């Protein structure tokens, strides 16, 4: 009677070289119940189990999807296993590729110079990323950033400013106080969603 | 640099195509076939300009229309994509540099041959030696 | 490999053309303004394949035939050459590598998309994402 | 005035990087009579006199036709001049190009080894030839050679043997005597005529 219920759903939640597979738990999951995560790469009709018995709701497939930004995408599936019983597989509903990666920025460096706030956006440099596969290398054109500025002695209201370079300037036309900025990345021709970076501030004078 | 010629003009439409493709993606990439039709080299190289045009026409003329018959509940999205893809195609034509660079040389030759009182017949036969050398050189380059 | 693909296979006809040509060379090169129609790149570059075909057709179909009227004396020599050039052409369009490459890629694509039980409408719509990449990638290539 | 008879004819006689222009003399040529040789390169409608007054029947145009094997050919003309008088020009009747160059071989090196005559054809290396324009570079494919062998204690009769490489072998199946060979170059796809090389001999036995 090997007919355990199958995981309700399986999907990826990835960021640059952080390709994580997520799936919901099977109703009535026991303590001796685990999940088998298999991976298939487009262009080669063949599945390969990455993990036979994982007692988790997620699995990092990064080590096995390094050529994601140089491939035609992968497909993924997870199935529940309890000793000798195991459900049917639940596979991702779309091809996993560069398209589905969320854009994030590593950090923003602010500086002040003659009434200017000079900003430098440091894209992510994940260690797992093979040398020549930089954010810049992969997303070679139309990189854009939404800049949200707020004055500390001001409030929780923000003013926007879009830029097309990893460097940007904002003029401090004779202003005093503290300026905090957040950055949201995107690629003009793409649909990849991006996430706001931790706010960074800098003080004008003393 | 004419507008239709620079890549930046296609950014927004390329992006639209993709967001629309994102809402219907799970339905379209639901099949069981995990083979790759449009491989990584399909549009690279000398032949690229030509293949690209063929893919565009293929999709615009044969596949999308075929789609309404297979994914009825998606006609809205499919009509949109086929419409943006279309805006993109015509636009790419306005730009010579985006197409195949094989019509210009034929233009010159034909033109220069027409500006002759006998249409180049004379110039043509006197260059037979030249032709044979170009031919022989052409064969060793392939 | 294939014989009609080896240039070694065109050497004797290349020589016949050149030997017949040598006999009538002084006649055909009399008027001769000293201009060049077929310069040194005419058949070089990415699309030379395209120009090579154009040229060969132009001669077999227009130049040589028109030649019989401008040089009634060399009709025999003219026919011999057209004939041999014809021999070469029929053999050249029997080798893919000798013609343009696009014709091959377009061919391989349409065959897969047609050996599909649904004529490939499914895989086609399934790869709109890949297509959009190839396309953007293409726009940046030139 | 100024109506001297023009040179009856003008033609090239060339070998690899040895482009020599020849012409017949004008009837009644005097001692103060010379010839002016002009050169035109296809693609640029313009003549340039190479020599204003040459008291000869030939002129070496090599120094000025180096890119012959990378061009669309040249045209040439010669006219007689005598002080203030000069005839009409006489121009070559065909486009001078690689096609009209006669193929020649520099020399043939023979050697004997275990019943083998090993030959090495040394193509011409004219000094005027620019570094990367070697016979091999220019005639990159189908180079062939007719080999004519004759036995010294034999006669003036020859036996043929065609080869497709600059190196060749002839077996001395237990023969004695002296073997002399001549080589004639050609290019299987071309019509260029070639010329027999000076006969070369070698002795098998202690000779
Ligand atoms: C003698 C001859 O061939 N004349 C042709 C004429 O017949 C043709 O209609 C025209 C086209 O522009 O080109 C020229
Ligand atoms: C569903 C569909 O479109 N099927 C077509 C069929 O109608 C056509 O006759 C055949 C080619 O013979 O290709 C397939």
């Amino acid at each position: 009677g090997t007919e355990l219920p199958s995981p309700p759903s399986v999907w990826f939640e990835a960021e640059f070289f952080h390709h994580i597979l997520h799936w919901t738990p099977i109703p009535q999951q026991s303590e001796s119940t685990c999940y088998e995560v298999a991976l298939l790469r487009y262009g080669i009709e063949s599945w390969n189990s990455i993990s036979q018995c994982s007692q988790t709701l997620s699995y990092d497939l990064t080590a096995v999807t390094l050529d994601l930004y140089h491939s035609n995408g992968y497909r993924a599936r997870v199935r529940a296993v309890d000793g000798s019983r195991h459900s049917q597989w639940t596979v991702t509903n779309t091809r996993f590729s560069v398209d589905e990666v969320t854009l994030t920025v590593g950090s923003v460096n602010l500086e002040i110079h003659n009434g200017f706030i000079l900003g430098k956006i440091q894209l992510p440099r994940p260690k797992m990323a093979p040398a020549q596969d930089t954010y810049e290398s992969i997303f070679s054109h139309f990189r854009e950033y939404e800049i949200a500025i707020r004055k500390v002695p001001g409030q929780f209201t923000f003013t926007h400013k879009k830029v097309k370079h990893e460097q940007f300037s904002l003029l401090t036309s004779g202003e005093v106080g503290e300026f905090c900025v957040q950055v949201k990345p995107s690629v003009a021709s793409r649909s990849n969603k991006g996430m706001w970076s931790k706010e960074e501030c800098i003080s004008l004078t003393r | 640099t004419k507008p239709q010629c620079r890549p930046e003009d296609y950014a927004t439409r390329l992006q639209d195509l993709r967001v629309t493709f994102h809402r219907v993606k799970p339905t379209l990439q639901r099949e069981d076939d995990y083979s790759v039709w449009l491989d990584g080299t399909v549009v690279k190289g000398c032949w690229g300009c030509s293949v690209m045009d063929w893919l565009l026409r293929r999709y615009l003329e044969i596949v999308f229309p075929a789609g309404d018959h297979v994914y009825p509940g998606l006609k809205t999205e499919l009509h949109s994509m086929r419409s943006t893809l279309e805006s993109i195609y015509k636009d790419m034509r306005q730009c010579p540099l985006l197409g195949c660079g094989d019509k210009s040389v034929i233009s010159r030759l034909s033109q220069e041959a027409e500006r002759k009182s006998d249409n180049g017949t004379r110039k043509g036969l006197s260059e037979l030696d030249t032709l044979f050398s170009r031919l022989e050189e052409y064969l060793h380059s392939r």
